[PDB]
């Protein structure tokens, strides 16, 4: 098998820098019919990969002239000129001179922009979920920057360290921020046992946390 | 606009068989290779079969892992390939790509989900999540919807039958004891709400369910 090595891993640039992205093979990729099986692809968040470059430097048809192919044997680059906020996503090259057909393993592209603090909402269990006699909490944080944040559930002052899963969002194609859900799952016994449940986040655009919180009884 | 449509995905006990199928469109089909690639987070992305056209004789190649289970093939009468698969392992879960490589370009399928497990199919369980005491966050308000353990993947989560696009957060499931759970999120203006319904709508293929709750005020 071939190997496709991808650098860098994470790519971090803001809206109008340029960014190069480079691949590597562990042998060449020139066929011997003389072609150059090398392809680079954009995978955006949620979607399919979708074709930039095709052997080597062709722009594939809708493809932004913003976007280049270059290389040659076993090293090939790809540029992009000035970043835009939906070139957001992983790349990967992949070669198929080769059987097997290999990719690399991806590098994602991140959007610096400037820190926004997280918008913060509590929900408590709904009518509904108790009657099944269950009691999840949730806790959205929307639309922060940058992605590194702490969320930490606090339950009747005391820290909670059991029954809560949390799910980040990829970065948003449109704004550029992240957003987390953070559910504390507990059984509707559990959550009867006592009063204040909150939601506290820890994001560097404050130096004291962003709390929200409800008592059960104050309901 | 080309498409490659696949389908015959879902869950499957391991050990036993499963059969894909994509179908194509919008382009000139003779003229290509068609390729099944999958993905995992696991080994990432990694082709599996191929198959080639007229040309070439209809050529197959498979990759090491599943050669000797895998059978691709095709039919240019139909334009649609097929990946017949058999004896199934953990290792196989993923989500297949029908791809079309031809000499200008390449077009790739959305993916359809395989899931390998012995695990039974569980409907979710779908709850409204309304503000604490809903008033005006700034220009907006955030509203909920919670999808609770289900199994197996995906689930189809839309706001307002479809109405409601901007403003919305749905996050990646997450696999607790041995069920998946995911949330979504959706801000709309302040005069909107509760003037106005607003309901998530949550479909469950593998279980045939669907489910549409409104998101009522709640102080409790
Ligand atoms: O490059 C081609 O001539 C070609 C034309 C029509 C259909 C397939 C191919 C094609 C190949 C044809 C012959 C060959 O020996 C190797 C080929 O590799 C390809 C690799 C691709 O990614 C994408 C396409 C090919």
């Amino acid at each position: 098998d071939v190997v496709m090595t991808q650098t860098p891993l994470s790519l971090p640039v803001s809206l109008g820098d340029q960014a190069s992205i480079s691949c590597r093979s562990s042998q060449s990729l020139v066929h011997s019919n003389g072609n150059t099986y090398l392809h680079w692809y954009l995978q955006k968040p949620g979607q399919s990969p979708k074709l930039l470059i095709y052997k080597v430097s062709n722009r594939f048809s809708g493809v932004p002239d913003r976007f280049s192919g270059s290389g040659s044997g076993t090293d090939f680059t790809l540029k992009i000129s000035r970043v835009e906020a939906e070139d957001l996503g992983v790349y990967f090259c992949s070669q198929s001179t080769h059987v097997p057909w290999t990719f690399g393993g991806g590098t994602k592209l991140e959007i610096k922009r400037a820190d926004a603090a997280p918008t913060v909402s509590i929900f408590p269990p709904s009518s509904e979920q108790l009657t099944s006699g269950g009691a999840s909490v949730v806790c959205f944080l929307n639309n922060f920057y940058p992605k590194d944040i702490n969320v930490k559930w606090k339950i009747d002052g005391s820290e909670r360290q059991n029954g809560v899963l949390n799910s980040w969002t990829d970065q948003n194609s449109k704004d550029s921020t992240y957003s987390m859900s953070s559910t504390l799952t507990l059984t509707k016994d559990e959550y009867e046992r006592h009063n204040s449940y909150t939601c506290e986040a820890t994001h560097k655009t404050s130096t004291s946390p962003i709390v929200k919180s409800f008592n059960r009884n104050e309901c | 606009e080309v498409k490659l449509d696949e389908t015959g995905g879902g869950l499957v006990q391991p050990g036993r068989p499963m059969k894909l199928s994509c179908v194509a469109s919008g382009f000139t089909f003779s003229d290509y290779w068609m390729n099944w690639v999958r993905q995992s987070p696991e080994k990432g992305l990694e082709w599996v079969a191929q198959i080639r056209n007229k040309p070439y004789n209809y050529e197959t190649y498979y990759s090491d892992s599943v050669k000797g289970r895998f059978t691709i093939s095709r039919d240019d009468s139909k334009s649609s390939v097929y990946l017949q698969m058999n004896n199934l392992r953990a290792e196989d879960m993923g989500i297949y790509y029908c791809t079309s490589y031809g000499y200008h370009g390449a077009y790739w399928g959305q993916g359809t989900l395989v899931t390998v497990s012995a695990a039974k199919t569980t409907a979710p369980s779908v709850y409204p999540l309304a503000p604490g005491t809903a008033a005006l966050k700034s220009s907006m308000v955030t509203l909920g919807c919670l999808v609770k353990g289900y199994f197996p993947e995906p689930v189809t989560v839309t706001w307002n039958s479809g109405s409601l696009s901007s403003g919305v957060h749905t996050f990646p499931a997450v696999l607790q004891s041995a069920l998946y759970t995911l949330t979504s999120s959706v801000t709309v203006p302040s005069s909107s709400w509760p003037s106005q319904t607003v309901t998530c709508n949550v479909a469950h293929p593998a279980s045939s369910t669907k489910v549409d709750k409104k998101i009522v005020p709640r102080n409790c």
